[PDB]
């Protein structure tokens, strides 16, 4: 169940995790949603080089699970956005986890509200799309970011 | 009476739930991925009296597939087939539903499609690893119509 | 909308009889008697979909047995046994109805019994011969609860 | 689907016909309600032997389809009844046709009449038991009969 998001300029693929039997179709939804990249905020569990392949470049960026990601992960992460999108505009970022709904969504969630978008409406924005994204402490962090409008 | 019941149980539907009317999961009728289909795994499956069998793998929260008996119909007993390669052939959706979704709105989705089952999930927000969608049982249009004919 | 369907349907089980919502004789799925059971028939029989159907012997008015899918569980196709045969190991009980019956006895009847199948017939006085029992078609529960909730 | 109906000292039994592979659980039936004789008032369509090697006499007496008895037919019904209930009391005499509904009520019914009951009270009490009885040929004859109180 691939989840799909848009603001401005941006575009984000939430997805699941496949496996190595599965790589084709998997392939076959991310040049769908022209996907360019992948973050993997969680265990790596599959061979990346068929995707790598394709031209799609897959990130390792695991950080702990109900966790908020780390001010470098942060950082990291808002530059891979603007570089990517400046690069191939109208492309697509792939984030996913295994276990789902705390720290993909987190990414995205950091992303939309740099992108100008406010805390509540980004927050909605997702959980309308996927139900009981965000446990408590990914919620009252990103309560707290103070973002920089990058 | 039975006339009353049945207004009553269609007065009903608007505040019942999908949880209340569900089997649990531990008291589904469900069969592993891993079956070989042979005279005995066929001929018992015959004669559970079940059109349709949960396919689960792992776990038995975990649920990959829906096997309709008349699936089995051409299959080879001699064969020894895996219930895997069979589940292939045919495609049969498989719907999720959360667990506070009115009993109407249940019938109306029942109605549309072909699809007389659906899997009972809830958000489980229990910290402090991520949120997740926890398998709570199955619901069926019969047990539906069932809460409204008493 | 739905609820007022459903609750119109009840209110309709009292003036609607068997007859108006029974599936006509020569529409009725069937099989015949002199049936074997040999891969093809049992792989028709299971690929039909139909959980029960009539057995009829000579004209297809004379329905003289029940056969359920679950029945054939360990029957052999290399036997080739006869349907006859099988119809024997079984009881299912076979309810006739006159065409005259409302919806709210049928239902009534379908709820107390482990049927969900009845014979709709009719009293024939047309001369000069003794009156008979005409065979019109075929109901289930199925038609009732479809006639309910529209 | 065989039906008794008791008089006054009268015992009468409406049954099926049987074929020869049936016979033995017919005898069965009739051992069960007593019956000492069967009157078969349609076509002969069973070996009689089995039959009275049990005990069980079978007197053939046909008439027209659709037709009231002749009256020597009404004679001889009237002297059977008479002298097999003053042999053996509390037993049961068996009519049985083909067809059904027609003519061996209407010998019963004839019997009732003779009994003392009224031609309404009759025709009910037949009816009560099987619906649709009497054409109406047989319903006017069985109104313009004239009963000896025999």
């Amino acid at each position: 169940a691939p989840v799909e998001v848009t603001y401005k300029n941006m575009r984000f693929l939430i997805t699941h995790n496949p496996t190595n039997a599965t790589l084709n179709k998997f392939i076959e939804e991310l040049k769908k949603y022209g996907v360019t990249t992948i973050v993997r905020v969680c265990e790596a569990t599959y061979d990346t080089t068929l995707v790598e392949k394709e031209g799609i470049h897959v990130l390792d960026w695991p950080f702990d699970d109900g966790a908020p990601p780390s001010n470098q992960i942060v950082d990291d992460w808002l530059s891979l956005v603007k570089i990517k999108f400046r690069e191939e505009p109208g492309c697509c970022i792939a984030v996913h986890c295994v276990a789902g709904l705390g720290r993909a969504p987190v990414l995205v969630a950091l992303a939309l509200i740099e992108g100008g978008m406010k805390y509540e409406d980004a927050v909605q924005f997702i959980r309308q799309k996927r139900r009981g994204a965000f446990n408590s402490k990914q919620l009252l962090y990103l309560e707290k970011y103070r973002p920089k409008m990058r | 009476m039975e006339e009353l019941n049945i207004i009553q149980g269609a007065l009903e539907l608007r505040t019942k739930t999908v949880e209340d009317v569900m089997t649990p999961l531990r008291d589904c009728f469900m069969i592993t991925g891993e079956a070989i289909l042979d005279f005995n795994t066929m001929s018992e499956i015959m004669e559970s009296g079940y059109t349709r069998i949960p396919v689960f793998e792992g776990e038995r929260s975990n649920i990959v597939d829906l096997l309709f008996v008349k699936d089995l119909a051409f299959v080879d007993p001699d064969d020894c087939t895996p219930l895997k390669t069979i589940t292939k052939f045919y495609n049969h959706p498989l719907h999720f539903v959360f667990n506070d979704t009115k009993l109407d709105a249940m019938l109306e989705e029942f109605k549309k499609g072909k699809s007389h089952l659906a899997i009972v999930q809830r958000v489980n927000n229990e910290g402090e690893g991520d949120p997740f969608y926890e398998v709570l049982g199955i619901v069926t249009l019969e047990d539906v119509i069932e809460e409204i004919i008493k």
